[PDB]
């Protein structure tokens, strides 16, 4: 086509989606990770995660307001990944890298799994 | 704005 | 913080949100523009438009499944702007610029209004 | 991935 493109549009959209999440506006699901609960937008979770994409395209699970993750999932690792979904920024540290990588593998977030593998390989 |  | 950032994350999220729109997945509103209907995600419309942000933060309108726009709004201009919201690409042409600018002013999409004003000024 |  002959379209023009606004370079900062995708980033501005994601910033506003994160502002809606922070104010709990139009959040339609709560993700339960052991004793912890995280409110989010199903569309953003699907757009970021192969696992959530599979869950919310399922004809019965698409209607659930609560999703319980596997008990082996670490709440902090999930929190870090949820923040990444809404911001593009990943808080990867020596103390959380193993939990973040395991959570990213479970959530099917291949670019996160990739950077965790590379950061671990460099420390070996 | 740019030409993509 | 000491976060790392994935450059293509925001663009990848928006691409997936557009794929969900194309397959009518988790769309929660229909925008009526005279004889034409457009399905969308309320969160994306709010993230892109000052008008939709005001509508869907309203305690009664947040629950509506149908929103009717002002009869002066051109369906093609709306279609072009809805495509821009989900892609960052604006199909701006001599034949649609006036309708696109008027629709962007109504929707409160200031960056679109700005490029339309500049393109019009150059042709004068 | 970059340092933002
Ligand atoms: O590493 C990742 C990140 C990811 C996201 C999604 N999401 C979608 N993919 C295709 N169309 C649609 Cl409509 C969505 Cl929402 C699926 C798989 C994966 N894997
Ligand atoms: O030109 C524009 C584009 C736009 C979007 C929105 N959206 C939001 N703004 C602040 N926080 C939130 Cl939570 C959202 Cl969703 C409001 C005004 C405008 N004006
Ligand atoms: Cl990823
Ligand atoms: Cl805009």
């Amino acid at each position: 086509d002959s379209c023009i493109q606004f370079t900062r549009h995708a980033s501005d959209v994601l910033l506003n989606l994160n502002r809606l999440r922070s104010r709990d506006i139009l959040t339609d699901v709560v993700i339960v990770v052991s004793r912890e609960q995280f409110r989010a937008h199903k569309t953003v979770l699907m757009a970021c995660s192969g696992l959530f994409y599979s869950i919310f395209t399922d004809q019965l699970k698409c209607n659930l307001s609560v999703i319980n993750l596997d008990p082996e999932i670490n709440p902090e690792g999930f929190c870090i990944l949820l923040d990444f979904m809404y911001t593009s920024r990943l808080n990867l540290r020596e103390g959380n890298i193993m939990a973040v990588m395991a959570t990213a593998m479970y959530l099917q977030m291949e670019h996160v799994v990739d950077t965790c593998r590379k950061f671990i390989k460099a420390s070996e | 704005w740019v030409i993509p």
